[PDB]
C-alpha cells in the first residue's frame, strides 16, 4: 500500500530524521542527534543494534507515529559509476549490466546492484548504446544496515545513495535551468562527494574521502586535543587557520583535480553546497575563488510547506545544511 | 533526476 515513509540518514558524524507528508508536501518533524562512536566503521554498521536504540530515540523525538523509511548508504560503502550498455528488455539489460559490473568491482558478484539510465530508455532504439548509473554494496553493508532497522521496528521501501537523494530538494530548482551546468558538493563528516549536472540530470559523481573529519583531525592533532573538543574548537572558530590551512590545501587540490578530470572527461557555471562540513566559516568564498565556479549554499526546505507556527524560518535555514540528504529522503519517502 | 534503490 501507498505509505508516506521518513527519510534517514545514517551519518557519521550525526543521525538525522525527517518526516514530510501532505499532497504538496509539509515539514512535520524532524530530530538529529550525534552519532555515538563505535557504531558506523569504513560504512559498515559495527553496532546494529545500539543504531536501533539511536534511532528509536529519533522516532520518540520526532513524535512520529510513522514506521516506514527510506534510508540511504554511506558513500564509502557504495560504488557509483556508469556503464554503456545497448538498450535491451529490462531483464535482458540487468543481466548485461550485472555482467559489465564485474569488472570494477573489488569482490565477488556478494553485490547488491542497481542502475538507472542518465537519459530516458524511451528515446533510444534497442542495441543502441545508453549510459547508464550503476550502484553497487557489498551484502555485508546492505545487511547491517536493514538489521539496524528492523531493530526499530522500521520497513524500509528504499535505500537510496546520498549524492543523489541530496539533490531531491534542489530538483524543481535545477529543472529551472535545463541546459545550465551546475555543480553540488556535499562535505560531510565521512566523505565529499560532488556531481556534476546539466538541469536536473547528473552527469558525473565522484567522491572524496576528505571531508569535514579530517578539519577536526588536524585541530585536534595540533593541540592534543579529544574529537569532541577539536570538533567544538573547529565550529566556534574556524592558530586554527595555520593547523586546517594543509587540509583546506588539500581539500582545493583533491577539488580541482575532479573538476579536471570531469573537464577531460566529457563545466561549471554555478553551484551549491551541502552538508555540515560545507559550513567551516568562509569555506564557501575560499571555494569560489579557488576552483572559479560561484559556489553558495542553499537551502533545501524551500522543496517543502513549512508552517510557521511550528518552526521557525531561521533556525531551519541554519540546519538546512546537514539536513539536505534526510530530507531528500523524506521527499523521495513521500513519491510520487 | 536519478532514483536508485539498492534494496535487495
Ligand atoms: N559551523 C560549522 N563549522 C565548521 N564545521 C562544521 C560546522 N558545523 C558542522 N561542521 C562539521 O560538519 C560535519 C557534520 O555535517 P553533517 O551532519 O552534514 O555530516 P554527516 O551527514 O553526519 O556525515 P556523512 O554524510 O559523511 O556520513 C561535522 O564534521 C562537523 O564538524
Ligand atoms: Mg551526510
Amino acid at each position: 500500500p501507498r505509505v508516506e515513509a521518513l527519510g534517514l540518514e545514517i551519518g557519521a558524524s550525526a543521525l538525522k530524521l525527517v518526516e514530510v507528508s501532505g499532497n504538496p508536501p509539509a515539514l512535520k518533524a524532524l530530530a538529529s542527534r550525534p552519532t555515538p562512536p563505535g557504531l558506523l566503521m569504513e560504512g559498515m554498521v559495527a553496532e546494529p543494534a545500539a543504531l536501533a536504540q539511536e534511532i528509536k530515540e529519533l522516532l520518540l523525538e520526532a513524535r512520529t507515529r510513522k514506521r516506514y523509511v527510506v534510508t540511504a548508504l554511506s558513500n564509502l560503502a557504495v560504488i557509483l559509476r556508469p556503464i554503456q550498455v545497448p538498450k535491451m528488455p529490462l531483464k535482458e539489460m540487468e543481466e548485461a549490466v550485472r555482467w559489465e559490473a564485474e569488472r570494477y568491482i573489488p569482490f565477488p558478484i556478494e553485490v547488491v546492484l542497481d542502475f538507472a539510465p542518465l537519459t530516458p530508455l524511451s528515446e533510444v532504439q534497442e542495441g543502441e548504446q545508453v549510459q547508464v548509473m550503476v550502484a553497487a554494496a557489498r551484502q555485508e553493508a546492505v545487511a547491517g544496515v536493514l538489521e539496524a532497522l528492523r531493530g526499530a521496528g522500521l520497513v524500509p521501501v528504499v535505500l537510496d545513495v546520498k549524492p543523489f537523494a541530496g539533490l531531491y530538494p534542489l530538483e524543481a530548482r535545477l529543472a529551472e535551468e535545463p541546459d545550465r551546468v551546475f555543480l553540488v558538493l556535499d562535505i560531510g563528516a565521512e566523505s565529499t562527494s560532488l556531481v556534476l549536472l546539466r538541469g536536473d540530470k547528473p552527469l558525473a559523481v565522484r567522491v572524496l574521502t576528505l571531508s569535514g573529519k579530517d578539519f577536526t583531525e588536524a585541530i585536534a592533532r595540533s593541540f592534543n586535543l579529544d574529537l569532541l573538543a577539536a570538533e567544538e574548537v573547529k565550529r566556534t572558530y574556524g592558530r586554527i587557520y595555520d593547523a586546517i590551512r594543509p587540509v583546506l590545501v588539500e581539500l582545493t587540490q583533491e577539488l580541482r583535480r575532479s573538476l579536471e578530470f570531469f573537464r577531460i572527461q566529457l563545466s561549471p557555471e554555478v553551484g551549491y553546497l551541502l552538508g555540515g562540513g560545507s559550513k567551516l566559516r568562509g569555506l564557501a568564498s575560499l571555494l569560489t575563488d579557488t576552483l572559479g565556479v560561484n559556489l553558495e549554499p542553499v537551502n533545501p526546505w524551500e522543496a517543502v510547506a513549512v508552517d510557521p507556527k511550528r518552526f521557525e524560518s531561521e533556525q531551519l535555514q541554519e540546519i538546512g545544511p546537514e539536513f539536505a540528504v534526510a530530507l531528500g529522503l523524506a521527499l523521495r519517502g513521500v513519491e510520487p | 533526476m536519478i532514483r536508485l534503490n539498492l534494496l535487495p
